[PDB]
């Protein structure tokens, strides 16, 4: 049933997730999230293949060469939330 | 930490 | 909720809802595919995009799970199956909002149906046509929505006579997530069920006996809550049929007939299910739509008649 | 602390006109800039976030853009309901605001003078009031005269907000005197100078006459 | 979705007030609550914020050491405790949230001063005896010497609204406010219709009704 929940807000999604937790539906949560993932959006997202692609993109951007990058290396909250290989590589770059 | 993850 | 014009010149064959029920895909003989959007503010349906997609009459259509993006599939009499993906970076009604992702030409006969498989199996799909051969296709690498390989081919019918305009074929996967992969197929008078074997191949696991004419429609019902499966069929003999399938000549599948209904007095063209498989719909010659609910005894009763 | 400078601080534009408001950050902030609209007497309403993302439900005539350290809010076709103060935002700091009004044809004021009531004098003070009704533009000049002597420092004025239908202003001016000073003089007059007026208008009364 | 703000009003200087912001419709626990204030006729001033996630708080220089922002995730409610309040702190106070600032409090007015609440006096602005025949006349009421703001004015209990202008108050050098309200009516109705102005000053619980008519000689 849950996958059909008419979520819109952030809270709606968090509710869904909370129910996936409460019932232990990691495959469901993984799917819901997959639906959410589908530049800023990509940054927010940062399955294995996708992560690899994101890594490659980051590398390309670095070779070509802001807040997100600093966080990887309001702000405190972001650092707390952040607290993977692709990410580490981008941070190194 | 960031430089230990880059070396890995 | 007043009627509206599709924008099609020739007769319309299929209409399908997206996952959220806020979008609709239409395909007609004028070789066009239209996509409508349900505006939040003004509760009206308004054309999102229209475009020419085939060289012949487009008969079937279907949406893929949202967890794979915005994807539509079409089947036409031009012996092909095409796949499209919405590009949000295009104006609506521009005719360029949906890019062809691929084409499947393996069929050597016109195609009558195409259905995506349940998301819990990956981007998968099936198709059936004049050649009487069901084909399964898989988008092996979910990143390459062009990498469509052919997963399987099965001969449904064996000897289709070269002189019959009277042809009908239908598909419907078992939506169930916690049940072994399987799908239903109708071919003329026959209706048979396929199930994935341990060998990763499709085998005929049963047949739905009783049809005394052409099967116009079939759909597998969502078995949320139940331990059994239910599939309904709208035959040309004027009867709606509801079969109960339980798994406990070489099958592991049982087949019960739960109901039969002739209330339509004429051919039953469309048979559809609820999102919960709680309501079943039927439409036919009498120009009426009937909604059915299940009794406590598991019989089916008409809870309303629209016209 | 970061300063956000909006230009202009005030503007007048016709319905259907394209309107541009700019905001310059003291130092280099990143696209972390939002635009708001505030009607008078009400909470601000978000228009734009991340410099160029349109907040959900907001009419598409509103758009945001960035060029380096210059942030731009654009209204592609100004509507009568769009009068407000607009604010940019990057401690969190807000720009000083840009007031947007609707421009229209000149409208001359109607002028009225009111003597102090008996009840007011009755308490020791005398307020004389000059009303300028339904005019445009806002810049009207009131000059009080008492027995033809110019007055300064003993008057105050205020102006209504623009009328929502005809776009005019009204203005009230109050001349305040002691009862004693009021009683030392005969002719009380308010002289109004305004674009719509081809020459100044004077309304007056004589103290204690009817 | 809705923020709710309560607990402002009138407060003596050096005094204290706790403002509440009761939230609903969103995840208080991962949001940030901000307080932004607006002094009469001025722009918006951000004073403080709190992360409900980390509990981190921060403050504008102008309120630091006097204002404390806090939050109770278990009742979805945030607070701003305002100590040693000053005239400079008089303002409408808004609570707002971030997950930009998409959700805003309806605002509550904090007025900070020692002056006693004083009801206004209400005087007629009587229609000129020289009012033009077949023309338009003006009449009004002058609402003088009250503190603090605000005052409201209606005509004929709300039944007369057309041609009404109620002006912004001005602050006299005495420290008391004055405002005027006027309406234009046809001249031929001065003999025949009744015009009554209705003034309310909630802070002092003053209500006055004053009939405005031409002066007799």
């Amino acid at each position: 049933l849950l996958p059909h929940y008419p979520f819109v807000t952030n809270d709606d999604i968090e509710w869904m997730l909370s129910i996936c937790v409460e019932w232990r539906l990691p495959e469901i949560a993984k799917e819901i999230y997959t639906t959410l993932g589908n530049i800023e959006s990509i940054a927010n997202f940062s399955l294995v293949k996708s992560y690899s692609w994101l890594l490659f993109e980051a590398s390309c951007m670095e070779g070509q060469k802001v807040l997100n990058a600093i966080v990887s290396k309001d702000d405190v909250i972001i650092p707390q939330d952040i607290l993977v290989t692709n990410s580490m590589r981008q941070t190194l770059a | 930490d960031w430089v230990e993850q880059l070396i890995l | 909720m007043q009627p509206f014009d599709s924008g099609h010149d020739d007769l319309v064959h299929d209409v399908v809802y997206d996952f959220y029920g806020r979008h609709v895909a239409t395909c007609s003989s004028d070789q066009h595919i239209k996509v409508f959007k349900l505006d939040k503010d003004t509760s009206n349906w308004e054309l999102s995009d229209s475009w020419r997609a085939h060289d012949s009459s487009i008969v079937a259509i279907d949406w893929a799970s949202p967890e794979y993006g915005r994807i539509i599939a079409s089947a036409s009499y031009d012996k092909t199956v095409k796949l499209w993906e919405e590009d949000p970076d295009q104006e609506e009604c521009s005719g360029r909002r949906w890019n062809k992702l691929c084409t499947l030409n393996d069929s050597k006969g016109s195609l009558y149906s195409v259905k995506f498989a349940p998301a819990h199996l990956g981007l998968k799909l099936a198709c059936l046509g004049n050649d009487g051969i069901l084909r399964l296709y898989d988008a092996l690498e979910p990143s390459d929505l062009r990498s469509w390989t052919l997963t399987s081919e099965m001969k449904v019918l064996s000897i289709p006579p070269a002189n019959h305009l009277q042809s009908d074929f239908c598909l419907s996967w078992c939506p169930s997530r916690f049940s072994p992969e399987k799908l239903a197929v109708s071919a003329l008078e026959q209706a048979i069920i396929y199930q994935r074997g341990k060998d990763g191949k499709l085998h005929v696991a049963a047949k739905l006996p009783g049809h005394k004419s052409l099967i116009r429609s079939i759909s597998w019902a969502p078995s949320i809550g139940r331990w059994y499966q239910l599939i309904a069929t709208g035959c040309k003999d004027g009867r709606i049929r509801i079969f109960k399938i339980t798994e406990k000549l070489q099958s592991n599948l049982q087949v019960e007939l739960l109901s039969e209904h002739d209330d339509h007095n004429g051919e039953v063209w469309s048979v559809s299910w609820n999102l919960t498989g709680t309501i079943l719909s039927s439409a036919g010659d009498d120009g009426k739509v009937r909604l059915w609910k299940a009794t406590y005894s598991n019989e089916f009763k008409c809870m309303s008649v629209i016209t | 602390d970061i300063q956000m400078t909006q230009s202009p601080s005030s503007l007048s534009a016709s319905v259907g006109d394209r309107v541009t408001i700019t905001c310059r950050a003291s130092q280099s902030v990143s696209s972390a800039v939002a635009w708001y609209q505030q009607k008078p007497g009400k909470a601000p309403k978000l228009l734009i976030y991340s410099a160029s993302s349109l907040y959900s439900g907001v009419p598409s005539r509103f758009s945001g853009s960035r060029s380096g350290t210059d942030f731009t809010l654009t209204i592609s076709s100004l509507q009568p309901e769009d009068f407000a103060t607009y604010y940019c935002q990057q401690p969190i700091t807000f720009g000083q605001g840009t007031k947007v009004e609707i421009k229209r044809t000149v409208a001359a004021p109607s002028v009225f003078i009111f003597p102090p009531s008996d009840s007011q004098l009755k308490s020791g003070t005398a307020s004389v009031v000059c009303l300028l009704n339904n005019f445009y533009p806002r810049e009207a000049k009131v000059q009080w005269k008492v027995d033809n002597a110019l007055q300064s420092g003993n008057s105050q004025e205020s102006v209504t907000e623009q009328d929502s239908k005809d776009s005019t202003y009204s203005l009230s001016s109050t001349l305040t005197l002691s009862k004693a000073d009021y009683e030392k003089h005969k002719v009380y007059a308010c002289e109004v100078t305004h674009q719509g007026l081809s020459s100044p208008v004077t309304k007056s009364f004589n103290r204690g006459e009817c | 979705v809705q923020l709710v703000e309560s607990g402002g009003g009138l407060v003596q200087p050096g005094g204290s007030l706790r403002l509440s912001c009761a939230a609903s419709g969103f995840n208080v626990s991962y949001s940030s609550i901000h307080w932004v204030r607006q002094a009469p006729g001025k722009g918006l001033e951000w004073v403080a914020s709190i992360y409900p996630y980390y509990g981190s708080t921060s403050y504008a220089d102008s309120v630091k050491g006097r204002f404390t922002i806090s939050a109770d995730t278990s009742k979805n409610t945030a607070y701003l405790q305002m100590n040693s309040l000053r005239a400079e702190d008089t303002a409408v106070y808004y609570c707002a949230r971030t997950g930009a600032l998409d959700y805003w409090g309806q605002g509550t007015l904090v007025t900070v001063s020692s002056a006693s609440t004083k009801g206004p006096s209400v005087f007629p602005l009587a229609p000129s005896s020289k009012s033009t025949s077949g023309g338009t006349a003006a009449l009004g009421c002058l609402v003088k010497d009250y503190f603090p703001e605000p005052v409201t004015v209606s005509w004929n209990s709300g039944a007369l609204t057309s041609g009404v202008h109620t002006f912004p108050a001005v602050l006299q050098s005495s420290g008391l406010y004055s405002l005027s309200s006027v309406v234009t009516v046809p001249s031929s109705s001065l003999g025949t219709q009744t015009y009554i102005c209705n003034v309310n000053h909630k802070p002092s619980n003053t209500k006055v009704d004053k009939k405005v008519e031409p002066k007799s000689c």
